[PDB]
């Protein structure tokens, strides 16, 4: 019983509207449509990235720390003897 | 049309509807376009209706 008679009763809001064929795929594309990819990026970076940038470093520092026990364990015997 | 004889509505004519202006005052004409049609639609609500 959800179909589209069915739902939200709603009062006055007009609509406007186009044909496709009257309009072309691509509009002001250089002008709108960049600037707004990038303040959408601006707005994802700091919630996103930085994290990761700390998966970089955790992952940076456990295989220079899992080399470095492993090809100074010989060098553990040097210091030994 | 109806009762009207034509030539009697005519020397009638003559008469009063002599005195309108003929000759294009400053001399302008209409510009008239062939005028596109969009596909577009307009949806209005109310619900209540």
């Amino acid at each position: 019983g959800r179909e589209f008679g069915n739902l939200t009763r709603m009062r006055h809001v007009i609509s406007y509207s186009l044909s496709p064929f009257e309009q072309r795929a691509y509009p002001h594309v250089f002008t709108k449509g960049i600037p707004n990819v990038l303040r959408r990026i601006r707005e994802s970076f700091f919630r996103v990235v930085p994290q990761f940038v700390v998966f970089y470093l955790i992952y940076t520092w456990g295989t220079e720390e899992f080399e470095r026990s492993k090809r100074k364990n010989p060098a553990a015997y040097e210091n030994d003897k | 049309a109806g009762g009207v004889e034509h030539q009697q509505l005519l020397d009638l004519a003559q008469k009063h509807l002599g005195g309108i202006p003929w000759t294009y005052a400053e001399d302008a004409v209409p510009t008239l376009t062939p005028c596109r049609f969009t596909g577009s639609e307009i949806r209005h609500r109310d619900d209540a209706l």
